[PDB]
């Protein structure tokens, strides 16, 4: 109607603007540079444990 | 500008309930309720302290 | 947001012609009467916008869709076509 | 017909994902403790809910 | 549940000639559509359909009624029927909490309101 | 304002903040911009009404009543005597109702004062209120001839049978 | 101003096949499945000739129905049957009656018996006797 | 270890304790392992489900939280010991299943 | 300490205005879904102010 | 009222005394000037009790109540112009005269300051409303509405005169409620039984109950022009408020035989509620939920035990300008679909916008909003029969249930499409069709800001 910025398609894989891409990229590395943190430094239970508590005497 | 819009919008009610609450508290008896201190040692708001 | 006008269809009911495999790409293009080329050549023949298309496809569809330009003239009246 | 450029769309996404994954991890970062914790977890009992999401 | 339908029968060649029963309606459309259309009508259609539906429905229904059975004295299973019921359940009420009211008590003492 | 004695509260108590460190903390910035922004269009205004309001007064006066007779007089079909007893009774009730508010309150001092214990202190609120409250339906609760108001007609007799059928009927107190 | 047939009458064997259709055409000509006899079973205060019930029913359910609008909502002439029951509600599904819902609301009824059970934690069950032990027995010392 | 006799006021809600409330206590070893202050347990703001044992060694990890204000942690070796003040206490409770197998049994 | 909770009616006061200017009292040019967004943008830092106090 | 009936009389001579159509305008113009002198020397304090000036008025002190009586004069006659013009002048200012009159009785009314003159204004109405049904209504079988219109208001009123004058010379006179301080217990007898029904059960013929009521579905629906005496009609039906002048003294203590009034407008209740849903009439529509939250007032009453004359004195106004208003809905939807059927107005919502906000508003009434003066009174209902017992709750909670979807199976009845009809009904909602539609709610939120004087003693 007013614009043609993304083409109309007939199943040809119509490209991308290539710039949303980066954006898309980026946020990729962030959630996994948040890998850190899930090892280092944490673990599954800091709490130390019981020798099955039997020594009443 | 970023002068007057935002300025009309929040800039002019805040003196107004302000005094809605400051001749509020001398008029009701039951103003604003505080709660406690929840203070472990004791300091210099006292005269006292806590080991 | 993006319009349609009347030259969409004007390839896609050429274009069935030729990508069924048992009609041959040297038919008449607009008005081939299907008869010289019962159930899987007035259904299967349509079938293939049930793929494309798909807009159910009802009754009263099928006796008038012996004349191929007849198939594409109610399109228009249903898909509210330019002008 | 596709399309996924309108910065409007993309400034609500990105002011999500950004408070969205530090949710849990700034919140509970500080705050006053009301209650006691488990602190025992033991053998055959600990994590095996994670394993239940693996399967 | 309601139902299974029914939405499958036979035919060929049951009642050749029921056919046609749209013709009562196809001329009733001819008429409806007659009326329909027409440069200057402003106003709705009589559709004396729904005139013959609450009239012969709201009334129209005690001229048609007689007592003549006891399936139309049925109606007393379901008016004064619960209607001793409730106050059956109401006038083992009130009482037996009057009587824990009366002799001893239960109350909190800061029952002001009530 | 009010009296103190019929508001009564602990002093406030409040410690102070110990910041011990050194990294910078968003509060002080926070007092030290936005008190002058708020004191300039309030407290002046509110001077500049203050020698305003002060130029004319106007006075109100309190209302108290007469109050001769009580509750025996008179003889029994009369008028005259039982409309100034009902003058008495209602106005002596409605007086009743708001007394209780203020100890309801008093219960609400102590509890959004304290909080975490508040309940194993304050050692009045939980007696006092229900050593009123427990006073109150007795003899003063025309329960249920609260509905035609029981106008010197039900809450003396209420007291009849909290002195003929109470206190002696016990066989034999 | 309608009079003629205005409504129904006392029916239903008042020549019947003059009802339907010398006016109030519920059926053609009388053997339409819809002459005036299903006055349900009358001596009641149902409905009399009643250009009514038990016609063709249980939905007007908003078909595609493009011979006329004639489904629900387009006023077909004279096809009235019942109504103020019918524009919310419809015809049937592909499953059948079988209540299996209550079977599966009986799953947790066998497991209500095992609201009677205990929940605690640790050690394992060794359901044999009592050398379970669970609460205090013995003192200090 | 706790309660012996007589609480003389008539404070409900039990803070009026007879020395702290432990979860079962105490039971065997040790047979009395007192507790912390009970002045300043109801003057300190501190509520209920926390006059258990390690209850001053808590008092003094909660100071540092205000006393650190733009803080994330105050000191994170100290919240590993009251943790571990906490998990000593429970596995010290935890004997009391391999003591009922054995000591309710017969003999 | 009064405005702890002054901002609070502040914020529970400016939802108002967008309401207020729907009885076309010299309104703005249109722009009703840009005017709104904007209403609630200031509202966020008066909201994020006393959560400092309350922690303390 | 000192001067209250007096103004209004002479607005009498001035309505064939004027011109033409001048009428109109001159007559809502005065009408209005009367509403301030009414708010002006009442509302006044107020400790038991105002006795105004003599024997003609307590002043309505302990509820006021007389304020609603009068915004309906100047709102009737904008509502009574839709279809009314096509007759005479002269026979058209007669059915101006009359309402007028309804007035005045009823001005006197509401505060009567007796019981001897009570009755006599108690029966004074029913003389001009029978004639409205009678001339200039709608089509046939009026005259059998209009005979169900009387014959039952009537034949339960009578034993009030067998009781009242039993009454006046047995203790003292009933010229003055105020003089009732000295009033006899009543024992359970079976003479004091009779007593107590005949002073009970002519209050039952105007509140309706779930029996003796099948007059009022026809007054409703076979109704003048457009709602015209109809909105004065729910005035009519609240009115029956002399319940609280007497049963509040005058034999008490007879509680014992309470229950069977508590009982059958308990069930009846739950039960004209749903009587409707499976209506075709619009005036009928709002007519079966007219019967059901007034008769939520009646347990309210003979329970006795204040927190229950609280919200009924509220909940006599709460439906008094809701069904009201809902009418100014009914009346309108008929000059343009000359057929009140509600299945026929399919494909509404789109030629008309402007009034679908108030069909919101106004079914947003029913299920009332709390912070109204609706849920206002019905929470206090809940805060009284709970002390009675913990069944109570039940039966009258469905009530708020199934109105809820009772009024909303109404608003939906707007939305449908594409119509099928109507080259007629053109009109988009003209001036008197939406100011008349306003000044219902406008006093009613307006109350709900400050609703100190909507209560009684209490
Ligand atoms: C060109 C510029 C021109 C300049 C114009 C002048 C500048 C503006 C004037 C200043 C403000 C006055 C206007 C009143 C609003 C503020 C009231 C207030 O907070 O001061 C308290 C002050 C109270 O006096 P006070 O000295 O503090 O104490 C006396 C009482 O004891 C106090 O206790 P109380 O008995 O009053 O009880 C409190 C409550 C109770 O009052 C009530 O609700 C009772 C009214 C309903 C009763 C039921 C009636 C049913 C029929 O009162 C209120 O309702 C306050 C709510 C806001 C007012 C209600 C607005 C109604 C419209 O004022 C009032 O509340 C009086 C109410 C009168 C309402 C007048 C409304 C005028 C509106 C004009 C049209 C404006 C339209 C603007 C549209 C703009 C585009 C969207
Ligand atoms: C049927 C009518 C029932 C009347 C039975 C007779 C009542 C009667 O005798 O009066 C009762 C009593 C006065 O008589 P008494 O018992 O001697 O008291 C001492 C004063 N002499 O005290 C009274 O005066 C009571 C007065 C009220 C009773 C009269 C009205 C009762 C009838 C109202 C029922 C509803 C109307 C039914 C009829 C209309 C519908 C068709």
């Amino acid at each position: 109607g007013g614009g043609a910025h993304i083409e109309p398609r007939y199943r040809q894989f119509p490209q991308l603007t290539r710039s949303q891409v980066i954006q898309a990229e980026f946020f990729s590395a962030t959630m996994w540079f948040w890998i850190l943190w899930r090892f280092w430094h944490d673990s599954d239970a800091v709490l130390g444990h019981f020798p099955y508590p039997d020594p009443s005497q | 500008r970023h002068s007057i819009f935002a300025f009309t919008h929040v800039l002019i009610p805040v003196w107004i309930i302000h005094y809605y609450l400051k001749y509020h508290v001398t008029t009701k008896p039951y103003t604003i309720v505080e709660k406690k201190p929840r203070i472990f040692p004791g300091d210099t708001i006292l005269e006292t302290g806590e080991v | 947001a993006p319009p349609l006008t009347l030259e969409g269809i004007k390839d896609r009911v050429l274009y069935v012609l030729k990508l069924y495999d048992k009609i041959d790409p040297e038919k008449l293009s607009v008005n081939s009467h299907f008869m010289k080329d019962d159930s899987l050549d007035q259904v299967e023949i349509i079938m293939a916008m049930e793929d494309e298309f798909g807009f159910e496809i009802p009754d009263i569809d099928a006796e008038k869709l012996m004349c191929p330009q007849e198939i594409v003239d109610y399109i228009a009246d249903k898909k509210d076509v330019y002008e | 017909n596709i399309n996924e450029n309108n910065p409007l769309l993309i400034n609500s996404i990105k002011r999500l994902l950004i408070g969205s994954l530090f949710a849990g991890y700034i919140i509970s970062n500080n705050i006053p403790p009301t209650t006691i914790p488990q602190m025992t977890m033991p053998y055959y009992l600990k994590t095996t809910a994670l394993i239940v999401t693996i399967l | 549940t309601t139902l299974d339908p029914a939405e499958y029968d036979i035919s060929s060649e049951t009642r050749k000639a029921q056919a046609e029963r749209l013709a009562i309606r196809s001329r009733l459309k001819r008429e409806y559509q007659l009326q329909y259309y027409d440069p200057s009508r402003r106003g709705v259609i009589e559709d004396p359909a729904l005139v013959r539906w609450t009239y012969a429905r709201s009334a129209n229904i005690y001229p048609n009624f007689r007592p003549n059975t006891k399936t139309s004295l049925l109606g007393a299973l379901f008016g004064i029927g619960p209607l001793v019921f409730w106050y059956y359940v109401f006038k083992t009420d009130r009482d037996r909490k009057e009587k824990l009211i009366q002799e001893g008590k239960l109350d909190r003492t800061f029952n002001i309101s009530y | 304002s009010w009296d103190k004695d019929v508001y009564p509260e602990p002093p406030r108590r409040t410690p102070a903040p110990s910041p011990q460190t050194s990294l910078p903390n968003p509060i002080t910035y926070l007092t030290k911009a936005f008190d002058l922004l708020v004191d300039r269009p309030v407290t002046l205004v509110r001077e500049f009404i203050e020698r305003q309001h002060a130029k004319n007064k106007y006075y109100y006066y309190h209302r108290e009543f007469r109050r001769v007779p009580d509750i025996t007089e008179c003889q029994e079909k009369d008028v005259l005597c039982m409309f100034e007893a009902e003058m008495q009774w209602r106005r002596d009730y409605k007086v009743d109702q708001e007394i209780v508010n203020i100890i309801q309150e008093r219960l609400k001092a102590c509890q959004q004062r304290e909080g975490e214990s508040h309940r194993q202190n304050c050692a009045k609120e939980l007696e006092q209120f229900t050593q009123v409250v427990k006073a109150y339906q007795d003899r003063y609760h025309d329960l249920g001839a609260h509905y035609s108001a029981r106008k010197c007609l039900a809450k003396q007799k209420q007291r009849m049978l909290a002195e003929r059928k109470a206190a002696k009927e016990a066989a034999a107190a | 101003a309608s009079h003629i047939t205005k409504d129904m009458l006392p029916g239903p064997y008042p020549k019947t096949p003059e009802e339907r259709a010398a006016a109030a055409k519920k059926y053609n000509m009388r053997v339409e499945d819809y002459e005036p006899y299903p006055d349900d079973g009358t001596g009641y205060g149902d409905y009399p000739k009643l250009p009514d019930r038990s016609q063709q029913e249980r939905d007007p359910w908003y078909d595609w129905d493009h011979p006329d609008l004639r489904l629900n909502w387009g006023e077909p002439m004279h096809w009235d049957l019942d109504m103020y029951i019918r524009n919310r509600v419809d015809t049937s599904p592909t499953p059948v009656n079988w209540n299996l819902m209550c079977k599966h609301l009986f799953g947790f009824v066998a497991f209500m018996l095992f609201m009677f059970w205990v929940g605690e934690t640790y050690p394992a069950y060794q359901p044999v006797g009592p050398k379970q032990y669970p609460y205090n027995n013995l003192y200090l010392e | 270890a706790r309660r012996y006799l007589g609480d003389a006021s008539v404070e409900p809600d039990p803070l009026r304790m007879p020395t702290f409330p432990p979860d079962y206590g105490f039971p065997e070893r040790k047979e009395r392992e007192m507790v912390a202050t009970q002045q300043e347990m109801n003057d300190a703001q501190l509520v209920l489900q926390q006059r258990d044992y390690c209850a001053h060694y808590l008092i003094r990890f909660l100071k540092c939280k205000r006393d650190s204000f733009p803080n994330f942690l105050a000191c994170k070796h100290e919240r590993h010991d009251w943790d571990y003040c906490e998990h000593l206490d429970y596995v010290k409770r935890m004997k009391e299943f391999e003591r009922e197998r054995r000591l309710l049994q017969r003999k | 300490m009064n405005m702890f909770s002054s901002l609070s009616l502040v914020t529970l006061l400016l939802l108002t205005m967008p309401i207020m200017m729907m009885s076309f009292n010299t309104y703005k040019p249109s722009n009703y879904p840009l005017y709104v967004k904007t209403a609630i943008s200031y509202a966020f830092i008066t909201s994020m102010i006393p959560t400092m106090m309350f922690i303390h | 009222m000192l001067k209250y009936i007096i103004p209004t009389i002479m607005l009498m001579p001035l309505t064939w005394l004027s011109k033409n159509n001048m009428i109109w305008v001159n007559s809502t113009a005065h009408s209005l000037l009367i509403s301030f002198t009414s708010l002006l020397l009442m509302n006044q304090f107020g400790d038991n009790s105002l006795n105004f000036s003599l024997l003609f008025f307590s002043d309505s002190l302990s509820t006021p109540l007389l304020i609603l009586t009068m915004w309906l004069l100047p709102l009737m006659l904008m509502a009574s112009q839709h279809h009314l013009s096509k007759e005479n002048l002269t026979r058209k200012k007669l059915f101006i005269t009359m309402l007028i009159s309804l007035q005045l009785f009823l001005i006197m009314t509401f505060t009567a300051m007796e019981l001897i003159l009570f009755y006599i204004l108690f029966e004074a109405t029913l003389v001009p409303t029978l004639i409205i049904i009678t001339r200039w209504g709608n089509q046939t079988e009026r005259l059998n509405a209009g005979l169900y219109f009387l014959f039952y208001t009537l034949a339960g009123s009578l034993p009030l005169l067998v009781a009242l004058i039993y009454i006046q010379n047995t203790v003292g006179s009933l010229n003055f409620l105020m003089l009732q301080y000295w009033v006899q217990p009543v024992h359970n007898s079976w003479s004091n039984v009779f007593m107590w029904l005949a002073c009970m059960m002519a209050f039952m013929v105007k509140m309706p109950l779930y029996g003796l009521h099948l007059w009022l579905p026809k007054a409703h629906v076979e109704a003048p022009i457009a709602g015209s005496m109809v909105l004065a009609a729910v005035l009519l039906k609240l009115g029956g408020y002399g319940m609280l002048r007497i049963t509040l003294i005058l034999n008490p203590m007879t509680d014992f035989m309470a229950y069977p009034f508590i009982m059958l407008s308990l069930w009846g209740m739950i039960m004209t509620s749903s009587i409707c849903l499976r209506q075709t009439d619009l005036k009928s529509l709002i007519a079966y939920s007219s019967v059901s939250h007034m008769a939520l007032v009646i347990v309210a009453i003979l329970i006795q035990t204040p927190w229950s004359y609280m919200g009924a004195t509220a909940l006599m106004i709460a439906h008094g300008l809701t069904s009201s208003m809902l009418f100014c809905l009914a009346n309108s939807n008929y000059e343009r679909i000359h057929s009140r059927t509600m299945i026929l107005a399919r494909g509404l919502q789109t030629l008309l916008p402007l009034m679908a906000t108030w069909w919101l508003l106004a079914s947003l009434t029913n299920l009332a909003l709390p912070p109204t003066i609706n849920l206002i009174g019905e929470l206090f209902v809940v805060m009284s029969t709970f002390s009675w017992s913990n069944i109570t709750i039940i039966l009258m909670g469905v009530n708020m249930v199934i109105t809820a979807l009772y009024s909303l199976y109404m608003l939906i009845m707007t939305q449908r499409g594409k119509y099928t009809y109507h080259i007629n009904n053109i009109s988009p909602s003209f001036t008197r069709e939406n100011a008349l539609m306003s000044l219902h709610i406008l006093p009613l939120l307006l109350l709900t800001l400050n609703p100190k004087i909507i209560l009684g003693p209490l």
